[PDB]
């Protein structure tokens, strides 16, 4: 992306001033994750 | 490597689950229409 | 105590048994056959087919 | 000893499913010596099925594994059966084999549940695999929209003033539009009776209303939940969204207002075309009559080629992104209205007993969603044409052009793209190439997607409705130009935004 | 063998997106 | 003509209730009414050509199949 | 004469499938 | 009777044909095999009595 | 300098057909005159949109014959007979002032 | 031609038979003719 | 202890066929070894080529799970049996159902053919078995006396001719012509779902979650236990060469020696990609007629085909 | 709107019948419908909704999100555990205290 000065200088300053994050960084029988993730599509599928 | 939901492969593939020497057929639609008898008659 | 009622489906039908003939596969030829080598043959032939396939 | 016919098929499937369970484990992997609580493992099994159907993560806290595996296995058996039956009947209904009237309704209900399971998964995957649009594509899109608007000399749309003169006209139009729903005045219901009450009282006191509206527009960013359901058109279904009457009124007004101001300030250039000036039979006439009036359009003497390509944007209303869309709306309206619109697309969507939260796409059953779709489509017209040709088509901001006109003949013939119309999300483009433009295009096509085996001819789809005397003739140069043109247009559109 | 009786993630590129846009 | 010899049997027997009956043999060749070489005679490609153009078409179609 | 005109079977068509020749042909 | 069972061809090319007398169903039934492709379950009836 | 030949699209024929299909399907709870009011609305909405693409599409003309006569047949079935002489055309096409049903037709053409 | 209380289920649905009934009475010397195909003749009651 | 068992080579997975849309519940091989036939819980009966594994044809007549199929040695007939309470007779020269045997009162759990006469035995969940005359579709005998689902039935030409193992955990050997129970074996503690007969040894085995048992004809006398496979046992299938395959319901399949009762191999396959691990389970096993290949029909909708390992020897695989 | 009496009749009805039989609970209430019943319970009368003061980490997280995902209150709220109307009022309140 060499589209314009706005984008070049943007990505420069972004890769410069931008450093790792804090809040969401932290915030991102058997147990039952199988049954949960199977009768719910709104979960990541475990098969074991 | 941001994986657009349209691709999103879960599920390790066949070759990777079975191995390099076992073959793996996948036969949905079949050959051989219905009208072609299995045992043929004689004439 | 055998009733006289009856059914449309129990009317006589298909009253001869088709016996498996000589060419199809009679229990005689099954008495004979060598299966292992025949099968090895056809499996190799199929592998050659799907080789020429790719 | 009666057969299993057509009305005992579901009942019989369950007799035998729950018999099989009772054989299966609750009496052949016990060691619950006492009295094996089979009557309660069967109750789990029926609640596991209800939770699968409602998309609820079913986990019973302490329950031995063999029992949990038995239940999960059998619910997956029932789910495979339920889903394959839904596939089967939908084909029957689509082509026309049933007229049975309980199958039509059972099947609309089955496919609504399946759609909402797929959808809740797609929103979860958004929030997990992160914004699909990079921080380079988003910035190119933003900067390009800024350059468009600045070269047009647009004048952003301001907040509906306090003593604005037209507001009772705009609200009278809103409410007329809303009553058109209940034209017949049927048995409607409680909720439609209440909505009609709201319309009438805001018809009587038009300033309590406008006060309420501008208050909503100023302070509210958390709205009620909307209900969904499907309209069955026998060949596909259509979602239909049900919003609460108070917000329906505030959106009706905002709809009218944005469209009035946008058209007065000339936001939408003339190729965005469900336009108020003609009906669709007249657009078809004007397109034929615009092609025919291009300059030397029917000549092939020197080996030119005309290509008419037409496609669809393939999922725009569903990969709109609410953060990028907020900022792109802010370039245009008052940050209050931009925020109201963008926060109103993020609601809880509810069907019989399944609920989820919209976070990725757009609810098309809002009343300003016409505006949002056509503005986003403007941004993608810009990614397809480029700013230079789009500004030649739209003409200088002091002197716009009309639908398919240019200013001179130099500008019209200065480029391959001669006409462009975009119905809501359908795209019809008309190119006119010279011999060497065509040759170079095909060169760079083949270089990347080489077809040595003459298999380009196979995929090509024509219209099997004219006789072969009138269809398209697939020669090598022709089908290769067709594919090169498509390959070149589909490369301008990032895949995280829309595709073709 | 006793049976009981029946009765969010966020990526971190959201942050780099939002702030790249503010810049 | 060998051209119009086709199905004439069925046509005749049908129209006359089989009372008449036709048997046929080749007898001789003859000149076809056509000018085999005129470019200003064009083919309405399915309607039946009138006599001035039978050999014109005959050539066009025969080569179109064979002669190129 | 069924000369390639008409229906295969006028059974589920809502017509009697009766055919005629365009009398105003010339 | 109800029909017994239920793209491109070259012999049907309209540039290569000569229609001097137009085929009709009487011919297609008089000569089943000459005048018809895939003629199946057909009786060839003829009479020069 | 050129001619445009028009036809109705395939997906527009299919959408008309599905619209008639749901008329007939949701009519065991309507009265004869409402079944015919919906037929009239759909058929005007097709003819006044397309208008000469309909004349040129030989597949519509058949669609309209079969669909019109399916609507008539549902009215017969609503009474309890399909005899063709108990229900001449007069009872369907008579305007609604003279008491008829008031159908508008396009299936009496020659195809 | 021919210019609250609360109703049970089968009153709030199921057609209204009266307009069908009067369409049949009006068109009735046609719907009830004598030259028919198959049909077995019967006298109305009284 | 016992003599020392014969050393048998091992078996290795070599093919995995995938085309069904629900559990695959029964499998069988042609007489002449060209094709095998599977019947599944997606209600279809598929017919696969045994060399390549290509699907030749799929028949759809049933209304529910096909729970057993078999193919007649004497006539060009396939017999299918389902959970819709129906037993069907497919004729393989038109590929069409020609005959249907009506009279059971709940799902038909299994079905077998007499090799000499033309009669049929079927076992069902109404806790009875029935003997049909193949040719006039009439029930000649209703073998009653169990007190629960009759999980399985086998028939032979010697005597007694009919062996049914049930879910009340007992086995019965029946006199056919008399049509009543000779011997009642109550040695198993859990439901008996698989029984098998040796091709040349007047002996038969019967499996249950407790342990397989071997017994001796014709009065059903105990011979030995076989233990180690502690899982619900869905199939037992015995080779000519004393190989005995016992396939279970939690996926695992063990291989034994028929004679000494020594379990020499244990296979635990892996489920097809998108399956849960609780969707591993084996419903049918079958040796081909060369008795070289072993097909299995699985609860994850697969047909796993195992072959004999040609490069192993007693010193590669010591016998314990 | 809603009055102490009706709110308590609701409470009693729900706690008896269960939390998915909205139509009968509606029937107990004079001039109240199941939409309103369900909304009232899930926003104000549910006892897993907490009416307390904000932890400082709650608040700093609040502002972090409202910057990440601007104006999406239904999406934000569950990630911190108050209803979206609470989150919204408190975010404007922090903005104005710092105004």
């Amino acid at each position: 992306k060499n589209t314009n000065a706005e984008t070049r200088e943007t990505l420069q300053e972004l890769y410069k001033e931008f450093k790792g994050d804090e809040i969401l960084a932290a915030t991102m029988y058997s147990t039952g994750k199988v049954s949960a993730s199977f009768t719910s599509t709104a979960m990541v599928p475990e098969t074991t | 490597e941001v994986v657009l939901h349209e691709d999103k492969k879960y599920y390790p593939t066949a070759e990777e689950v079975y191995g390099p020497e076992v073959e793996t057929i996948v036969q949905e639609e079949d050959t051989q229409p219905l009208t072609e008898p299995i045992i043929k008659p004689v004439k | 105590q055998l009733s006289k009622q009856y059914s449309s489906r129990d009317l006589p039908s298909h009253t001869k048994i088709k016996y498996r003939q000589t060419t199809q596969d009679a229990p005689e030829e099954v008495r004979n056959r060598d299966f292992r080598r025949e099968l090895e043959e056809r499996e190799r032939a199929a592998a050659r087919e799907k080789n020429r396939d790719r | 000893a009666k057969t299993v016919t057509k009305q005992r098929v579901e009942s019989h499937f369950d007799l035998e499913l729950r018999a099989a369970v009772m054989h299966d484990i609750l009496d052949m992997m016990p060691e619950g010596i006492k009295q094996n609580k089979a009557r309660t493992i069967l109750q789990h099994l029926s609640e596991a099925w209800r939770c699968w159907k409602a998309n609820i993560p079913w986990k019973v806290p302490g329950l031995p594994t063999p029992i949990e595996n038995m239940i999960l296995r059998y619910v997956k058996a029932k789910a495979d059966w339920w889903t394959n039956t839904a596939h089967y009947n939908r084909e029957r209904i689509r082509r026309g084999a049933t007229v049975d009237k309980t199958v039509c309704k059972k099947n609309l209900g089955r496919l609504t549940r399946l759609y909402l399971k797929a959808e809740q998964e797609r929103q979860h995957n958004y929030l997990k695999d992160g914004p699909y649009i990079t921080a380079e594509e988003a910035v190119a899109v933003y900067t390009t929209t800024v350059h468009w608007l600045e070269s047009r000399r647009f004048s952003p749309i301001p907040f509906p003033p306090l003593s604005y003169k037209h507001d009772t006209k705009l609200l009278i139009l809103a409410l007329e539009r809303l009553k058109e729903a209940y034209s017949v005045k049927s048995r409607l219901n409680q909720s439609q009776r209440e909505e009609l009450g709201l319309i009438e009282q805001a018809y009587d006191n038009p300033h309590e209303a406008l006060s309420r509206i501008k208050r909503h527009l100023l302070t509210q960013r958390a709205f009620k939940e909307v209900g969904i359901e499907f309209m069955d058109l026998y060949s596909h279904l259509v979602p239909v969204y049900d919003v609460e009457p108070l917000e329906k009124i505030t959106d009706a007004y905002l709809d009218q207002y944005l469209w009035y101001e946008a058209d007065k300030r000339r936001l939408f250039p003339p190729w965005i075309k469900p336009a108020d000036t003609e009906p669709p039979p007249l657009l078809v006439y004007k397109w034929c009559q615009g092609i025919n009036n291009l300059q030397d359009v029917w000549e092939t003497s020197e080996g030119e080629c005309n290509v008419m390509l037409e496609s669809r944007f393939e999922k725009m209303y569903e990969k709109i992104d609410l953060t990028l869309l907020n900022r792109l709306l802010r370039l245009i309206v008052d940050h209050n209205i931009a925020d109201y619109m963008t926060a109103k697309n993020n609601v809880v969507i509810n069907y019989k007993d399944m609920n989820h939260t919209n976070s990725y796409g757009i609810i098309r059953g809002l009343q300003f969603a016409s505006f949002i779709v056509q503005y986003y489509g403007l941004v993608m017209d810009l990614l397809v044409l480029g700013l230079h040709r789009a500004s030649e088509m739209a003409g200088p901001p002091q002197m716009p052009n009309d639908f398919l006109s240019f200013q001179d003949i130099a500008t019209e013939a200065a480029h391959p793209i001669r006409l462009f119309c975009r119905y809501i999300d359908r795209i019809h483009i008309f190119f006119r190439f010279t011999a060497d433009e065509a040759r170079d295009l095909i060169q760079r096509y083949l270089t990347e997607h080489p077809d040595p085996n003459n298999e380009n001819i196979v995929g090509y789809n024509n219209k099997k409705c004219w006789p072969r005397d009138a269809r398209m003739r697939l020669m090598k140069h022709d089908v290769n130009l067709g594919r090169a043109v498509f390959w070149d247009i589909k490369n301008r559109l990032p895949r995280s935004v829309t595709t073709v | 063998w006793k049976i009981p009786p029946c009765i969010v993630h966020i990526n971190e590129n959201f942050a780099k997106l939002a702030e790249a846009l503010y810049i | 003509p060998a051209i119009d010899s086709f199905g004439f049997e069925t046509d005749l027997r049908t129209h006359t209730q089989g009372q008449a009956f036709s048997l046929s043999v080749f007898h001789h060749w003859q000149i076809v009414p056509g000018d085999p070489l005129d470019k200003s005679i064009v083919i309405r490609p399915l309607e039946p050509q009138p006599a001035p153009h039978l050999a014109r078409e005959f050539m066009i179609k025969t080569r179109r199949r064979k002669g190129l | 004469m069924y000369n390639g005109i008409g229906l295969p079977t006028p059974r589920g068509s809502g017509t009697n499938g009766y055919v005629q020749r365009n009398l105003s042909l010339v | 009777f109800e029909p017994l069972v239920r793209d491109w061809n070259e012999f049907n090319d309209i540039n290569k044909i000569i229609i001097r007398q137009p085929i009709r169903t009487e011919y297609k039934i008089a000569f089943p095999y000459l005048y018809n492709n895939l003629p199946h379950h057909v009786h060839l009836t003829w009479y020069h009595t | 300098t050129a001619q445009c030949f028009l036809r109705v699209d395939d997906e527009s024929m299919q959408r008309f057909h599905n619209r008639v299909r749901q008329i007939l399907m949701a009519s065991g709870s309507t009265t004869f005159t409402k079944i015919v009011n919906k037929w009239n609305t759909a058929l005007i909405g097709l003819m006044t949109y397309f208008r000469e693409a309909v004349v040129n599409t030989q597949e519509l003309l058949d669609l309209l014959v079969k669909c019109e006569n399916k609507i008539q047949t549902r009215i017969k079935i609503g009474l309890n007979s399909k005899m063709p002489s108990r229900f001449p055309p007069v009872v369907f096409y008579t305007p609604k002032e003279l008491g008829g049903l008031g159908m508008l037709s396009m299936g009496h053409v020659l195809i | 031609w021919e210019k609250w209380k609360k109703l049970t289920n089968a009153q709030r649905s199921g057609l209204n038979q009266i307009p069908n009934r009067r369409f049949t009475l009006w068109w009735s010397p046609t719907i009830n003719r004598a030259n028919v195909y198959v049909g077995f003749q019967v006298q109305l009651d009284l | 202890t016992m003599p020392k068992p014969q050393w048998h080579p091992p078996w290795k997975l070599y093919r995995v066929i995938s085309g069904h849309l629900g559990w695959v519940r029964c499998i069988a091989v042609e007489p002449g070894n060209q094709w095998f036939v599977t019947g599944s819980a997606d209600r279809t009966i598929k017919i696969w080529d045994l060399a390549s594994g290509k699907l030749k044809l799929s028949l759809t007549g049933h209304i529910s799970t096909v729970r057993g199929v078999i193919v007649s040695t004497r006539s060009p007939y396939l017999f299918s049996c389902g959970e819709d309470k129906q037993v069907k007779c497919w004729d393989l020269e038109y590929n069409k159902v020609i005959r249907h045997y009506h009279g059971h009162l709940s799902a038909v759990y299994g079905l077998d053919l007499h090799p000499t006469i033309d009669v049929l035995v079927t076992c069902s969940r109404d806790s009875t078995a029935r003997i049909w005359d193949v040719r006039t579709k009439a029930s000649v005998h209703t073998l009653s006396g169990h007190t629960n689902a009759v999980a399985t039935v086998r028939c032979q030409a010697a005597e007694p001719q009919i062996i049914t193992g049930s879910h009340d955990t007992t086995i019965r050997l029946w006199d056919l012509v008399a049509g009543k129970t000779r011997v009642t074996l109550t040695n198993h503690k859990k439901s008996v779902r698989a029984v098998v007969l040796h091709p040349r040894h007047y002996t038969f085995a019967s499996g249950s979650p407790d342990n397989i048992k071997q017994w001796k004809f014709p009065d059903g006398s105990f011979i030995q236990n076989l233990s180690g496979h502690n899982a619900i046992i869905n199939t037992l299938t015995v080779n000519s060469d004393g190989v005995l395959v016992s396939g279970a319901d939690n996926g695992t399949m063990h291989l034994w020696d028929w004679r000494t009762g020594y379990n020499f191999q244990r296979v635990h396959a892996a489920v097809q990609p998108g399956s849960l691990d609780s969707e591993s389970g084996i419903f049918a096993c079958a040796f081909d007629q060369s008795e070289s290949r072993l097909l299995t029909a699985e609860a994850d909708k697969t047909i796993k085909v195992y072959r004999e390992d040609d490069t192993a020897t007693e010193e590669t695989h010591p016998v314990s | 709107v809603w009055r102490n009496t009706e709110d308590e009749i609701l409470k009693a009805a729900v706690m008896k019948y269960g939390k998915n039989q909205w139509s009968r609970i509606a029937s107990l209430l004079h001039r109240k419908s199941a939409k309103q019943c369900k909304a009232r319970w899930y926003e104000w009368l549910d006892p897993s909704i907490k009416k307390t003061e904000w932890s400082r980490e709650e608040e700093e997280k609040l502002l972090h999100l409202a910057k990440l995902m601007p104006t999406q209150w239904r999406t934000i709220a569950p990630i911190i555990g108050r209803t979206a109307a609470q989150c919204l009022e408190h975010y404007e309140f922090l903005l104005d205290k710092a105004a």
